[PDB]
RNA sequence: CUCGA
DNA sequence: GCATCCGTGAGTCGAGGGTAATAAAACCTTCCAGCAAGGGGAAGGTCAAG
DNA sequence: CTTGACCTTCCCCTTGCTGGAAGGTTTATAATGGGAGCTGTCACGGATGC
């Protein structure tokens, strides 16, 4: 009961809710973080990471973060994607047989 | 002397000593009690000093002499 | 509502979970300003119910911005609903679609320097009709501690 | 209702607020002849004949919606609640064109290319140019300025440096960092920097002579060393380094 | 006071500071709240707890002014002087004070000649350590191990005495002498001849002449007693809830009390050596752990798993006391609020919220609500202010008028960040401010906040009047162009008034003057834009000080007719008649402040701002999307380029070219499909075709709505129409490679999914670099700032006689900065005179001003030589005439002004905005400097030598340009010819570097061995080759001591003399020497014998003087050169002069270009290797003109590229500071290669080599210091200590009993007194002089 | 830590 | 002397939230307070005549 | 200005204990070497150690 409250309540991932809006609510449960314990940080963290890869074309939206000292670091989970049994993001395709 | 003080630098010479001289002259009026030499038409005590030093009635010697005669008039 | 919307506005006032949506589907029975008595239709009953869903709405509570957070029903009474309707929009909601802020006429033209770097010159009509104006609730707590004296 | 500047545009790039304009007015121009169609009170078959040429104006568009299965009493219901203006989506990257707006706007008797001839308000003239006017939907923000004004004249320092608190919950003034200090030093203002290090801040003989001064009527700097410079003597000093004055 | 000092501490001093021995780790007791006899909290040691009382209570009430107690031994004083006692504890150990140890270097053992690694095995009590060996087997300080100890006790039995711990360390410094040792190293330092130790021997001699000169003693590195922080500095508060909230140092030094008390109890239980070995070594750590926690090994962790903060984590840093709490305070009198614009204002007011000034103005209020008899007492005013009255807000209107109040807005970049306004009152609860100072903030009105501060004396209200009032400043301090220029609406409300349409509703019209043109306007009867005739009275005041009127009929529109009712008196009617964008603006309020004054540009810059927005609300200028025009030949040339990109793609579908080559012809197919775009819809947005006043097509400029916001100036560039209407050009993806296909699609027509994926990345790039540029740009400013902290105007002339030189730049193609504002406002140096070479025409010193400065431009005058910051000869400052003209004023700058802060804010500002064949361009003459030179065979001049650069000379001596030409090129034409436009004078080989013959002779393959010395490669294609010599690591291993010389002779074998000089000419043979033409031929002059061949990061990399990687070598003396010793990687090569000093050497590796070869001459400071070359070497080959002139034209590329305008003046002056230590050389006043100031040894030459004697000589040689260096190596220690490395300057500072002056300005903002620039300068003199 | 310039 | 190893830096000003975890037992000693209802007295403050 | 009579609060005192606080001293089967935390910055300058 130390552990999980701790965890629960004074973690950097536990943060507090934006509730001014149903919008507000309901984009800060889907944002994809990359700080806390075992990531990177303000001061170590260059121009390589906080860049556009282009293995994020429908699963991580390139025109919703920040623009503070953070501005690649947290990102924003897209429309359709889904996460997988392993952890990494799926999206959806349409078949395409024969024309 | 409101507005700017291009008038009142070209005399003295330069601003630091304007600055000095008007803050010396303008604690007289304060609380020494001396009367100012041009009317007043309802200005604080730093603009009548910027005002006095324009039109050339108060300058660093002047403000030593009117002092020291009165220093002197204090001994007698 | 928003005039020009993407058709978005739909679902995400829906999924965020602000309003309230009628689990199953009926005939509303009774509207007040704070409960929604809904009747069940005939085939979406369960065989040991009564088949009456109760919602309490939640009135002027506080949020963690402090502002407000306020439902008001948007059906009348005796009228059928559907499943998965919207019954009762939150604070920013507009009959099921999302509406965050309120829409009014433009013109973009220098006015005599009053809306100089991206200032805006407002209209008194947006003042008088009470187009803006939110509600803020604080709350103040007086606490009575143990002195030794 | 709000008159917004023009110069915003060409420097960054946002023209998708002129189009939100155009649309905006297209959809008012709707709605304000579904309100001039319901203030005569004239049928219900004539709104079935207007309202279902409101609803396809695309080439190819998505849905299809007819107005021959809605009942004579649903009708009514739908058309008041387009009186405040017909409500138009337009999806992300599958919007509408620049011909459909100029289609949309000839539906509700409205010019073609948005711009109408205002009149001013105080002189009465009319402008030289056509003015664009329409409908843009403005968020409020909870940036509000009764959050953000404050002001401090003394109150509540704080215990080991003796210079006043931070943070307008707790009543403290604004910090004069050295990015001001470097500014006042340019200016060569040093009765002002001899004012904002000692009587104001941080000494303690130093304010409530200046505020009996003031008050009195008499504007007389009192100097002072600081309570920041003797303690860092005595933390200096604990380190078995001797520092002393002279 | 007027000094500081600090040095060691004794134990004597340190229970001097004393007042009682701590005893026992007790803080409080737990029931009541008092503090415990002999604790760390204890009342007898620093005093009571509540004012003049005890603690039992015996005593109260003042009566006992200073009595104390018999029962509880308290004194009975104030409870102020909890913050000024001190206790101690005696150590029942000696222990090492951590800053002396583990610093580097050591400090300890830098006196004891001891490793760190052989120190650190005696503290820790790991390895003995032998103080004295009466028999000599056992040197001095020769460590033992444990086991080789119980072998010398045995061998020698007490003859020895070894000790093990911080006692033995104690003991070798207690049993040295210094009077010894120095001077035997100062006797074995004149008898070595070495520079790898005479960089060390003189640190240590320093060190020990330091340690006698300060009068400590060594033993004092090893505390015995150890000092105690007052207990109101480290405080136990109780908070509201019932919990206590204390500081850490409680805990540490709790610490340090118990395990001293545990050592004292295992002392007299006579117990076993691992159990005290143990306790003395955790007694250390617990020492080490409170003066600074980080260092020793582990750091200390509290409860929290957090390291507690130590004495030394409390002064450092960005939390440290010197740069959070004594250089920027917190204070009083303050306000914070959203601004907001408003134009009613003039331009030295400001609004002001009414509930903003009735609580700045609190005690104002109650002053005057006593003296007019509205409140009896102060308790009874602040009722009238509670209830907020009638008569308060009729008081406050007369306390706010004429009290100006400051406006700060942060960051405050530069000078004009902060300014002081006049206010007025409005209600609502935003600073309106006025629209034309926000160019100098740079504010824009979308959420930004300002800070109020309040000015309270009567010298601080004197100087927000004229010293920083907003109509005071409307000059830039960075260079002389205004500040308050006008910005977007009503430079565009001024550039619609003053247009012309061509029928424009009644032109042609006469009128009588300008106020008989706004009755036309405001009627209605002519339109805005027209053109007319009207007849005006402009004043020109050419008659010295009187205004002339005269009249004429002007051809104008009406719009420049009413706009002249607004322009004064003295300005011609040629500033209004064009049409007015954004540079005429501003070059009108320049010109109207260069010759009216300052009273009429305030007034004119008022009135412009009240226009501009008036006649831009009449027009109306909207953006429609009528208005982006697509220009209609668009989709033909898309279609075009993506036929012209498939014959490219089938050529590579096949083999005909290669991946290489296909991606650079896509580019390059691409790049002029979207010039052609471009080119198309500017050309359709700037032409509208109107019916004239017959019927006729006439065309004019336009008026679209978006072409008039980017031809004025107002917004946007062509940059940023072309993304509008033609296509985005050609993104990158972030690896740096461009993408092939291009954003064929607009912002109008609306981007693809693909193509908006493809724009983020370069969108998220530029957003992400100025997160991380203004960390560095905001970091230089820092390091900036204190470096030229203390260079303030002192003296007014002094009589130098010189400075360096001034020259138009002249790099490649046109000239890049004219001489008309480079040299403009400095003095002259010497009398410089016209072409004809007499008639002197500017005098020795005089100001080059206006109207000094055109007429040097009417003639043909190229370089003038003026006085320079970095050659002035006072100290602890320049003269003022040696500055130049203060850039804010317009004046010569007064004595009393400090310079660096305003270069350095200055240069720091705009960093966070940074980021073959000679062809001539026109028609001149000639000009060639330090040239020798032969004919060619074909009757064309060949060059021989590396200095010459082509001058391209105008007809009237300006040169116009300029060009390198290398050595060995051919030319085509001969020293002094008339050239045409576009012509080729030189020619020669880009790849190869030829070594051509100047003899006019035979030729003769000599002393080549092939196989043993030389290699040998056929032309298997021509056949035209000769004797080669292969490379230096392929060859042959066993011939690079015979040096293959190819000694050229005649037919009979006759040395041929050098062209002018006896001496044989010979051509040796580096590595490629792929000689071509045969042996025995017959050359002359111009034969070829061989073709051998081949941001802002950069500001901090200039100011910092770091040593580039690959530098560019010079030559050190004048000399011919040959090569020494062998390759052991590096074979060297001797600088023999023909009449100096032989033996000099030097080593070279890396063999890629070597631009002397083994017979050629150099001088001193040339090249020989290619590339970058470093700024010290500058300096010490090259005189301090050379370096001081190499940043002021590297500095002002980075600059002027990004369109930043920045004066020169601002970058010499941190010049000046960067050359400022000097080490000596010779001797004859104080030592041998000590590193002083040069203000320091030129004043003992003032003094010492004048009248005490003669020569004796104390000359030096300069030295250049990087700006993170030269401010860790002044004089007052306390301008170092908060800047960076508090730990080394405050213990290099300790040992060597270093007395601070408090002469700079960052001191006294410490210790809060009057700064010595300014209007404090004139005060100083007077504490100066009588002292 | 999240947000604003 | 030169590859390698370690220390010290890395923008300013404002909001809001916060302010926690758990660890022997029998024996002895001296000293102080309190409690069932007052009594006693000592160092200061008022009253009513004279 | 004077004298005795009355007031005030406050500190000490009366038995037959009892309750509590703060400090010190032992106890005997056999127990014999810790564990928490760090890894996703870059660029120098300059000790240092064969
Ligand atoms: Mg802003
Ligand atoms: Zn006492
Ligand atoms: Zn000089």
């Amino acid at each position: 009961s130390a552990a999980v409250k701790e965890f629960f309540g004074s973690s950097q991932l536990s943060q507090f809710m934006d509730q001014n809006n149903p919008l507000s609510e309901i984009t800060h449960k889907r944002r994809i973080s990359a700080l806390g314990p075992g990531g990177l940080t303000r001061e170590r963290a260059g121009f390589e990471v906080r860049d556009v890869h282009p293995t994020h074309y429908g699963r991580v939206c390139p025109i919703e973060t920040p623009e503070g000292p953070n501005i690649g670091l947290i990102n924003s989970l897209s429309v359709y994607a889904q996460t997988n049994e392993y952890g990494f993001l799926e999206t959806p395709y349409r078949k395409v047989t024969d024309g | 002397a409101r507005v700017t003080v291009q008038d009142a630098v070209e005399k003295i010479g330069n601003r630091f000593d304007l600055v000095l001289v008007a803050a010396r002259r303008a604690r007289q009026m304060q609380v020494g009690g001396k009367d100012p030499l041009v009317p007043e038409e309802n200005d604080k005590t730093t603009v009548i000093a910027l005002r006095e030093i324009e039109e050339g009635l108060i300058n660093n010697q002047i403000l030593d002499v009117r002092e020291r005669q009165e220093q002197q008039e204090q001994e007698a | 509502k928003p005039l020009v919307g993407t058709g978005m506005e739909r679902a995400v006032a829906v999924d965020s979970g602000v309003t309230a949506v009628a689990k199953r589907g009926g005939v509303v029975q009774y509207v007040d300003a704070s409960r929604i008595v809904i009747k069940v239709n005939e085939d979406e009953m369960y065989p040991g119910e009564a088949g009456i869903d109760i919602y309490n709405l939640t009135k002027y509570t506080r949020s963690n911005q402090n502002t407000c957070i306020n439902q008001m029903p948007c059906v009348s009474l005796g009228e059928p609903v559907e499943r998965g309707d919207v019954l009762a929009d939150g604070p920013s909601t507009d009959l099921g679609e999302l509406a965050l802020g309120q829409n009014m006429r433009v013109a973009f033209m220098p006015w005599n320097g009053y809306n100089f770097e991206d200032s805006i010159l407002v209209s008194e009509r947006v003042v008088q009709e009470d187009r803006f104006t939110t509600i803020h609730i604080q709350e103040l707590a007086c606490v009575s501690r143990d002195t030794k004296l | 209702d709000i008159v917004l500047n023009p110069l915003g545009v060409p420097s960054r790039m946002n023209i998708g607020q002129i189009l939100e304009t155009h649309l905006g007015m297209a959809a008012k121009g709707i709605g304000d002849k579904i309100n001039a169609m319901l203030k005569q009170q004239q049928e219900v078959a004539k709104l079935r004949e207007f309202i279902q040429r409101a609803y396809d104006l695309g080439a190819d568009v998505r849905q299809k919606v007819d107005l021959s299965t809605f009942s004579d009493e649903e009708v009514m219901r739908l058309a008041e609640n387009l009186r405040k203006g017909m409500p138009i989506a337009t999806p992300v990257f599958d919007g509408a064109k620049e011909a459909e707006i100029k289609e949309l706007l000839k539906l509700g008797d409205l010019p073609t290319s948005g711009q109408i001839r205002l009149y001013d308000g105080r002189t009465g003239e009319q402008f030289e140019r056509p003015v664009t006017v329409g409908y843009m939907y403005m968020l409020k923000l909870n940036h509000l300025v009764d959050d953000k004004m404050h002001a401090r004249s003394t109150g509540s320092y704080s215990l080991v440096t003796q210079q006043p608190l931070g943070g307008k919950a707790q009543f403290g003034g604004q910090r004069f960092g050295e990015m001001e200090v470097w500014a006042l030093e340019a200016y060569g203002a040093a009765y002002t920097l001899q004012e904002m290090l000692t009587v104001k801040s941080d000494d303690v003989n130093g304010r409530t002579k200046m505020y009996k001064n003031i008050v009195d009527g008499n504007h007389q700097m009192e100097p002072g060393m600081p309570e920041s410079f003797n303690v860092l003597l005595k933390e200096i000093r604990s380190l078995g380094i001797n520092i002393e004055l002279e | 006071f007027d000094a500081i000092k600090i040095a060691l501490a004794s134990p004597d001093m340190i229970r001097s500071w004393s007042f009682g021995e701590v005893k026992k780790p007790e803080t409080i007791n737990y029931r009541t709240f008092k503090p415990e006899r002999d604790g760390l909290f204890c009342a007898r040691i620093f005093g009571p707890v509540k004012d003049y009382e005890c603690l039992c209570g015996k005593y109260k009430r003042l009566k006992h002014r200073g009595v104390i107690c018999e029962k509880c031994g308290v004194e009975v004083t104030q409870t102020k002087v909890r913050r000024e006692r001190m206790g101690h504890i005696e150590l029942a150990s000696p222990t090492a004070h951590i800053w002396f140890l583990k610093s580097l270097p050591s400090r300890i053992g830098l006196l004891l000649d001891m490793p760190l690694r052989d120190i650190e095995r005696v503290l820790y009590f790991e390895s003995y350590v032998v103080i004295e060996g009466g028999m000599t087997n056992l040197e001095r300080q020769q460590i033992l191990t444990e086991e080789q100890y119980l072998d010398a006790l045995e061998e020698f039995g007490d003859e020895f005495d070894a000790k093990m711990g911080a006692e033995a360390i104690q003991a070798l410094l207690k049993s040295m002498d210094l009077e010894q040792e120095c001077e035997q190293l100062r006797e074995e330092l004149n008898e070595t001849n070495s520079e790898t130790k005479r960089k060390k021997l003189t640190k240590r001699i320093k060190l020990l002449e330091a340690f006698v000169q300060s009068g400590n003693k060594p033993e004092w590195m090893i505390l015995t007693v150890l000092p105690v922080l007052p207990p109101d500095l480290r405080p136990l508060v109780p908070l509201d809830g019932g919990r206590f909230a204390t500081s850490d140092l409680n805990d540490l030094y709790r610490r340090v009390i118990n395990r001293n008390n545990r050592l004292k109890r295992l002392l007299d239980l006579a117990a076993p050596d691992i159990i005290v070995r143990n306790e003395k070594r955790m007694l250390q750590e617990a020492v080490d752990a409170l003066l600074d926690n980080g260092r020793r090994g582990r750091a200390i962790t509290g409860s929290n798993k957090r390291p507690l903060k130590s004495l030394a984590d409390m002064i450092k840093g960005k939390q440290g006391r010197f740069r959070q709490n004594l250089l920027g305070k917190r204070v009083d009198y303050s306000g914070r609020s959203v601004i907001t614009v408003g134009p009613y204002l003039r331009l030295h007011q400001c609004g002001l919220p009414k509930k903003m000034a009735l609580e700045l103005f609190k005690p104002f209020i109650y002053g005057k609500l006593e003296l007019r008899g509205l409140a009896t007492t102060i308790k009874a005013a602040k009722k009238m202010v509670e209830r907020e009255e009638a008569v308060v807000w009729d008081i406050l209107d007369e306390v706010i008028r004429e009290h100006p109040v400051l406006l700060n807005r942060a960051p405050t970049l530069h000078r004009l960040g902060i300014q002081a306004f006049e206010p007025v009152l409005i209600e609502g609860k935003a600073i309106q401010l006025h629209p034309l100072v926000c160019a100098a903030y740079n504010a824009d009105f979308d959420g930004d906040q300002m800070a109020v501060h309040v000015p309270l004396t009567l010298e601080a209200q004197l100087e927000a009047r004229a010293l920083m009032m907003s109509t005071n400043n409307i000059l830039s301090p960075a260079n002389g162009e205004p500040i308050i220029v006008p910005s977007q609406d009503v430079v565009l409300g001024l550039y619609y008034m003053t247009r012309d349409c061509v029928n424009a509703k009644g032109e042609g019209m006469v009128l009588t003057g300008p106020k008989e043109a706004e009755r036309l306007y405001r009627s209605g009867l002519a339109s805005l834009h027209a053109r007319v005739k009207v007849r005006i009275t402009e004043y020109e005041k050419d008659a010295n000080g009187e205004l002339v009127a005269k009249t004429s009929l002007k051809d104008t529109t009406v719009g420049r007719a009413i706009l002249w009712m607004i322009v004064p008196k003295g300005l011609p009617y040629s500033i209004v008649n064009q049409a007015l964008g954004k540079k005429a603006i501003s070059k009108m309020l320049n010109t109207c402040y260069r010759i009216l004054g300052l009273k009429p540009t305030v007034i004119f810059a008022d009135q412009i701002m009240y226009t501009g927005f008036a006649y831009a609300a009449r027009s109306g200028a909207s953006v429609g999307i009528d208005d982006m025009v697509i220009p209609e030949k668009k989709h033909e040339i898309i279609s075009e380029a993506e036929a012209e990109v498939a014959e490219i793609q089938e050529q590579f579908q096949s083999g005909l070219v290669t991946a290489g080559e296909r991606y650079n012809k896509v580019i390059d197919i691409w790049a002029a499909a979207n010039d052609r775009v471009s080119k198309a819809m500017m050309d359709n947005l700037q032409t509208e075709t109107v019916i004239n006043r017959d019927g006729q097509e006439e065309k004019q400029v336009s008026f679209n709505s978006i072409y008039m916001m980017a031809d004025s100036g107002a917004r946007g560039s062509a940059a940023q129409i072309r993304q509008l209407a033609g296509m985005r050009g050609l993104m990158a993806k972030p690896d740096g490679s461009i993408i092939e296909t291009p954003i064929t699609a607009n912002f109008r027509e609306g981007l693809n999914v693909l193509q908006y994926f493809i724009s983020t990345h370069g969108a998220r790039k530029g957003l992400a670099d100025t997160a991380l540029k203004t960390a560095n740009s905001g970091y230089l400013t820092r390091r900036l700032v204190d470096v030229a902290q203390d260079l303030v105007v002192t003296e007014d002339d002094c009589g130098t006689h010189e400075g360096i030189m001034m020259t138009p730049v002249i790099e490649g193609g046109d000239v890049k900065e004219p001489l008309r504002d480079r040299v403009l406002g400095r003095v002259t140096a010497e009398d410089v005179l016209k072409p004809g070479t007499a008639d002197i025409l500017v005098p020795r010193n005089t100001l080059l001003h206006e109207q000094w400065c055109d007429l040097l431009e009417e003639n043909s005058v190229d370089a003038v030589k003026v006085r320079s910051v970095v050659s002035c000869d006072t100290d602890f400052g320049v003269c003022a005439h040696c500055y130049g003209r203060d850039l804010a004023r317009g004046h010569i700058i007064n004595k009393g002004e400090a310079i660096g802060v305003i270069a350095a804010q200055s240069i720091g500002e705009p960093g966070t905005q940074l980021t073959s064949s000679i062809q001539v361009k026109n028609k001149g003459s000639i000009k060639l400097s330090n040239v020798k030179s032969v004919v060619n065979s074909s009757g064309k001049l060949v060059i021989t030598s590396r200095n010459t650069e082509l001058k391209l000379i105008d007809e009237f001596g300006r040169t116009k340009e300029s060009y390198k030409v290398p050595y060995g090129a051919v030319l085509a034409k001969g020293d002094g010819e008339q050239v045409a436009g576009g012509e080729t004078v030189a020619n020669w080989d880009p790849h190869t570097m030829p070594v051509i013959t100047e003899v006019s002779g035979f030729v003769r393959f000599t002393d080549m061995i092939d196989g043993q010395t030389i290699t040998r490669q056929t032309d298997e294609l021509t056949g035209l080759s000769s004797l080669v010599v292969l490379d230096s690591a392929e060859r042959t291993a066993g011939g690079k001591d015979l040096r293959p010389a190819l000694k050229i002779v005649d037919a009979q074998g006759n040395d041929v003399l050098i062209p002018g000089t006896d001496m044989p000419a010979q051509y040796f043979l580096p590595g490629k020497a792929i000689v071509q033409l045969e042996d025995g031929v017959q050359i002359s002059s111009g034969d070829t014998l061989a073709r051998i061949p081949q941001g802002l990061p950069r500001v901090a990399d200039l100011f910092e003087a770091r040593r580039p990687k690959e530098p560019a070598i010079l030559a050190e003396i004048s000399g011919i050169v040959s090569f020494g010793k062998e390759t052991k990687g590096k074979r060297r090569l001797v600088i023999t002069p023909v009449d100096g000093s032989d033996p000099y050497e030097e080593m070279i590796p890396k063999w890629r270009q070597l631009n002397v070869f083994e017979g050629e001459r150099v001088e001193r400071g040339d090249v020989i290797s290619d590339g970058p070359e470093a700024p010290h070497d500058i300096l010490r080959l090259r005189g301090v003109h050379a370096v001081t002139r190499y940043i002021v034209n590297e500095v002002q590329d980075v600059y002027r590229l990004q369109g930043v305008k920045i004066n020169d003046k601002h970058i010499e002056v941190i010049v000046r500071q960067m050359l400022r230590k000097a080490t000596i050389v010779n001797a004859g006043s104080s030592d041998f290669l000590e590193g002083e100031q040069v203000e320091y040894s030129r004043v003992k030459i003032a003094n010492r080599e004048l009248e005490a004697n003669g020569k004796v000589g104390a000359t030096y040689s300069r030295d250049l210091l990087g700006i993170t260096k030269a401010s860790l190596a002044t004089e007052s220690f306390i301008s170092a200590a908060s800047f960076q490395e508090t730990t080394r300057v405050l213990t290099e500072a300790a040992v060597a009993g270093k007395r601070d002056e408090l002469r700079g300005l960052k001191e006294n903002v410490i210790v809060g007194r009057l700064i010595p620039a300014g209007t404090g300068y004139a005060y100083h003199q007077d504490r100066m002089r009588r002292r």
